């Protein structure tokens, strides 16, 4: 891991969640679940396909070989044209070698920034109105039912209108 | 006491895919797509609509200028692509040397349309006998000759001076061809052409050649000692080409009109038809594939994936799958 | 974003901010406005002119194709002779092509890397004396007048000299 | 640097540090020390040998030049023959600078990646139990001697054993 | 109560400028920089100071041995570089084959300055007449020559065995042209040259030639049916080529002083001249350009950006720039 | 009050390695690995086992044909690499062609092991004498000729036809070498020859050879304006080369038995032997290294690093060492 995340400290990944890449599982009194975060799931699909399809693009145009034919006094030019055709050859397996393995290493450091940067939507929508546990998951200070949860997916959680509860219940593990 | 929480996390399933990187090989993986081809069908297919010419145990030169082990192909009109084996055993079965044999096999893989037209009739030849032959250039053990060209020789006791034109009537171009005969002694030269002193002249708007035998003693090759040496040359539109001769005058009977130039090639291959379609053909065999790349032979020809050395070549697209 | 601060928690960025690339907006009891953090501003432009000038120099020497005439009977190595100087033409397009893509990609995650590095200046200075928003901004727990923030930007932050003033404040929110 | 550790937040490295890449300085009542960790210098071991083997072996089939002689009327495949030798001298002089300039910042960030993603291991792991200082260093809120701090080091870090301990100091700066 | 507040932000614009990625394209970006030359001026310019060869509807052999329809360039000396059209109409009036030709030509794209020097003058031929000349190579509609090349033709009803030579005094290297005729016919041999069968040859310390004419029946080209083929070679300083004749020698009168090599360049191109200058010139225009690179046209001279075939070469330099 | 603290921090030491990236250049860093080899010994050594055949002041055609000026290698059948001047001076004492040369020299390339056989024994010039030699073929001052090869002359005054055969009984491939004398006058040519008009035809089952002298007036290399052009050709397994002559022949007493074909080369170097052993050589000096690149010659022969025109490469490992 590149971003700390994917077998970071969100250590080991859901075979539970399955309609996405990305995604939460919540727990909560009325229940559980495993759901895909379907807007970084989607972004991150948009990407892939692309860089896909822009390998294959930047290979469509290539050096292509023929036969050519020398007798046994031109040596010397069937020598140079063997050279000549396997110099390309060389150099394109490279090309598309080389790319493959960067490619490769530039897209599992994607997924895992895209984690963490799933991670840090959350945590930065909660922050003091529930606790980090450093295993990607967030105590709640206050009561989160399958509705207040879906705010914090969605981004549209309203902070003050959990803040005074929440406060109460954090500064109660003290007094 | 526990309250409600919420979590991070990240796909994983039961996968065994691996890709690579440059810090670290058989990576795991979640979801992979492999992008080179490493299967054919090992077969000499069509090409789209059209049949390839697979001259078997013939060569260019043998098919021709009409060797007659290669009496299968004196008719051939429409290819897609020619195949002809590493070592043909069947070329100029009377000893000798085709001129610029390479550069016409090259004009040839620009060619996929001929049509084989009689431009000298043996008729013509009124005065000289056509019947020259040979035991290297045998057929069913009794001594014959190439098909499309002819060996004249002295009609009594004489060879009178030869001089005939063709003019391209046609509106295509057309590759003529002729030869030389190189008897081994001044004996034998008189036997076959009476006259002494030789030429052979051809001549085009372009062209100007003057040929003279060359009798000098060499190795036997299928018996012989003789030799025989042959030319081509492409008569334009509404040009003439114009032999001259007095003796060793190999003729040419027949020209093979040019109807139709694209792209093509000739593969060197062993295999035989396979009777069956590909839009992407190799020497080793055809591939039906929609990967970006391919690793099975460098030589094709059609719309194919690119040529790559790699024994493996996958993306990773899904994220590292933790066990 | 790759380092989720542009196009990310930093939602949108400030068409008012001008005479740099990263940089803060105030507001106190004095008053507003933007100033860019010229540290990290200059830092991001010999980086990225230097990046041109090398992609430039590595480039200075490639191959250059020059005309040869061939006659009738020479198609063999006239063909040679067009598949290898279109080869080079192929092979360096790509280079230059795939070069250019590559180090965009790597340039726009550096102006993203700036950014977070930036705000993480900041964070780590203040820790307990101000409240993070998860916007991008710092709500002071004491007072900051135009001399005290530009302690910050500088990076010449005294911590205690505020910490007991921020403490009475941050603790005044619950008792 | 791309991740803010390496000469970012943590200013400055170790001299003292020797045994290896990444490592911890603790200071206790019992006294001080550095330590390298292990586990993530061995990975980054690992790593950079792989590079370094990997991009020698992509190189070990190339285009190697030979030597061929032109008469006096020859001069049109002898030019043609010595561009195309150059060609490839060329294209692999490109090939292996821009492969070295472009995996040399890949390492150099790596290295950073490393350092903050084990600063991250330490800070999730202690939490609330200790005040992160914006240098790198964590000031604990409980006491921690010479075998507790080796239990954060191996990752084995029993929170709930020192978290009441923590509390009651982390509240005392207060009432 | 709300207190003081700092932020951390980035800039932003209203530019539209974009910027492609491998993994996203058409990314609007706040600067960027455009790496790509896409326009030239579409002349043929001076090359610095020095203005090029335009050989109009000359070609190079046309111009080196003096077709009369080519007089313009009777006396050029010094160029940039050359250029000649796709198909020039005006190369060898007299129908024939230029030996060597391409290897010429080439020779010729390392050279920036001829002196034109008379070798052997028509004074030197007191008993040959040198007044050969053809209805092909005709001027104003009245039969004329090669300007540079001389036709030796019988005096009276003789021709002299000819041995003539001449000494490279100069300290450059001398580029000397001769030909040989082949006529139709013997009778047609004896009404030019008297002599029946004839030879040209030339010799320097490296050169040892032996031409021969070759009389056959040709196809006819600009109403003629005989052919000239010419021949050229390189006399070094201080060397002497030496042309022994008893027929069929076309002889040279002047012969080009080679006074300075440079990197040089045969273009094809339609163009005409395009009175001005420029440092970087392309086979369909001219480049000002500070661009590392271009994608006009491979074919260049001069200090020139890097060609790639690419329609778009840009360089993200500032941050993404959100609407 | 103050409690206990844990830091996380990161290597450094007293080191000045740098190295460099696209964004920043002179990167001082904790540990780096130079992958480039920028020295070599400058000597040419023998490669593994075997030693070279340096050649010194003779070329492939002086040794092959046995200048007088080359004696040291009358007798050479081993090698790993062929080293030449750039422009050795004995070559062809007497001044002349040799025919494919070039691809001679290629040919060789691909020899390390020959033995030099006596294929036709002066012995067996029975009515010819054996005797030619010139001035320019002169050893200590005192005229001589090629070692391997023979000058026929007139005996007495006749020289009667040649005709002889040699078989390969080997089972090794025989590079045969001969040649043709060209004189300056008819005179000079009977006075050798006696023989006024004159053919060397050469025949094995591929070649198929006339030379006829050529009698021209050329300019004077080492006196003489005459010249000798040589030809070669290999003669297969079980196969016959077949000399006719009646003048100017210059025979082969001695052919090259081709034992061992390896991969080999031939270098241009101005250096002398160096008494050393390497598994790659340069033409400037040989290589002991296990870098994966090195920049100091392209041209090498061995199990070599890969070459870059680089000055510097160099690879970070540690990481950015602060001060
Ligand atoms: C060199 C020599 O004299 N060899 C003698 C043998 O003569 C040749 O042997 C072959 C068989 O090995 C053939 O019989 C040759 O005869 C032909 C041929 O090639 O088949 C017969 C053809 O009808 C004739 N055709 C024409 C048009 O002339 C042909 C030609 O003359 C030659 O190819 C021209 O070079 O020859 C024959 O030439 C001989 O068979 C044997 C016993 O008699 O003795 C050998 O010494
Ligand atoms: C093949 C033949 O006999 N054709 C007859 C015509 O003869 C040729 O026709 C052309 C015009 O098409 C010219 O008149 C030719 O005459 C010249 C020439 O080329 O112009 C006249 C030159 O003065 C003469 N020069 C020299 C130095 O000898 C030149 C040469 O002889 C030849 O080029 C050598 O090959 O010929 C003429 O040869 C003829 O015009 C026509 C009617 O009379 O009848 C045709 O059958
Ligand atoms: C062109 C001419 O006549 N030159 C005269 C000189 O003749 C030539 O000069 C050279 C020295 O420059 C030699 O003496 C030549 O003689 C030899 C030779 O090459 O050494 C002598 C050889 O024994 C003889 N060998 C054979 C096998 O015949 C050789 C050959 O004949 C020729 O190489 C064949 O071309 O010639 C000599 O030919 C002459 O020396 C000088 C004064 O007498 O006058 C010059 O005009
Ligand atoms: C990677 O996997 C392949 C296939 O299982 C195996 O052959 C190879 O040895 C592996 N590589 C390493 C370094 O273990
Ligand atoms: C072809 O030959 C005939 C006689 O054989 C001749 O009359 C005719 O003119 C020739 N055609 C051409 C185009 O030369
Ligand atoms: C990118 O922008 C260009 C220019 O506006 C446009 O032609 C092209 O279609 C765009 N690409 C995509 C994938 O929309
Ligand atoms: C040139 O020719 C003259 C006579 O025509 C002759 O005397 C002289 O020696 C020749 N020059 C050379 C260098 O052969
Ligand atoms: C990098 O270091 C080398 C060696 O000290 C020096 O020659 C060069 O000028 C330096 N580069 C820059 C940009 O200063
Ligand atoms: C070689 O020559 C002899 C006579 O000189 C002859 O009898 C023999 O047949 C020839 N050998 C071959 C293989 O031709």
């Amino acid at each position: 891991g590149l971003f700390g995340a994917i077998a970071g400290f969100i250590e080991g990944g859901w075979q539970g969640m399955v309609d996405g890449w990305y995604g939460y599982h919540h727990s909560n009194e009325q229940g559980s679940g495993y759901a895909a975060d379907k807007e970084s799931t989607q972004k991150a699909i948009d990407g892939i396909t692309n860089k896909i399809n822009s390998i294959i693009d930047k290979m469509n145009t290539q050096f292509e070989a023929v036969g050519r034919e020398f007798n046994n006094l031109e040596r010397r030019i069937e020598n140079l044209n063997k050279k000549m055709e396997d110099g390309f050859l060389d150099v394109w397996t490279y090309n598309a070698e080389l790319l493959v393995l960067m490619e490769n290493e530039r897209t599992l450091d994607f997924h895992d920034s895209n984690v963490k940067n799933l991670y840090e939507k959350v945590r930065l929508q909660l922050r003091d109105n529930a606790k980090e546990l450093g295993n990607g998951c967030f105590e709640f200070y206050h009561k989160c039912d399958n509705e207040c949860m879906e705010s914090v997916k969605n981004g549209t959680y309203d902070y003050p209108q959990y803040s005074e509860e929440a406060r109460l219940n954090r500064e109660e593990i003290s007094g | 006491d526990p309250g409600d929480q919420i979590c991070v996390g990240y796909h994983a399933n039961n996968s065994t895919e691996q890709v690579d990187t440059i810090m670290e090989k058989n990576i795991t993986v979640t979801h992979a797509q492999d992008i080179l081809e490493k299967t054919h069908n090992g077969k000499l297919c069509n090409l789209n609509g059209v049949k390839p010419l697979i001259l078997k145990d013939c060569s260019v030169a043998g098919w021709l200028l009409g060797n007659p082990m290669c009496d299968e192909f004196l008719n051939v009109s429409e290819w897609s692509y020619i195949v002809e084996k590493a070592s043909p055993a069947n070329g100029l079965c009377y000893p000798g040397d085709f001129n610029d044999y390479e550069e016409l096999k090259h004009l040839l893989s620009r060619i996929n349309h001929f049509e084989k037209i009689k431009i000298i009739p043996k008729s013509y030849w009124s005065n000289h006998e056509t019947s020259g032959v040979s035991s290297a250039c045998s057929y069913l053990e009794n001594p014959s000759f190439f098909r499309n060209v002819v060996w004249l020789t002295k009609k009594d006791n004489t060879y009178p001076p030869i001089k005939v034109n063709y003019t391209n009537a046609n509106q295509k171009d057309l590759l003529v061809l002729w030869g030389i005969h190189h008897p081994n002694n001044e004996a034998e030269q008189k036997m076959i052409y009476q006259n002494l002193n030789t030429y052979v002249s051809v001549g085009t708007s372009t062209l100007n050649q003057r040929l003279v035998p060359k009798i000098a003693t060499r190795s036997k090759v299928k018996g012989l000692s003789g030799r025989m040496d042959f030319f081509w040359t492409i008569l334009k539109p509404n040009d003439t080409i114009n032999f001259d001769s007095n003796g060793n005058f190999i003729a040419p009977e027949y020209a093979y009109k040019i109807v139709k130039k694209g792209d093509s090639a000739i593969m060197k291959s062993e295999l035989e038809y396979g009777n069956c379609n590909t839009k992407c053909q190799t020497p080793i065999g055809a591939i039906n594939s929609s990967m970006p790349f391919h690793n099975i032979h460098p030589l094709t020809i059609g719309e194919c994936p690119k040529y790559v050395k790699s024994n493996r070549l996958v993306l990773a697209t899904g994220l590292r799958n933790a066990p």
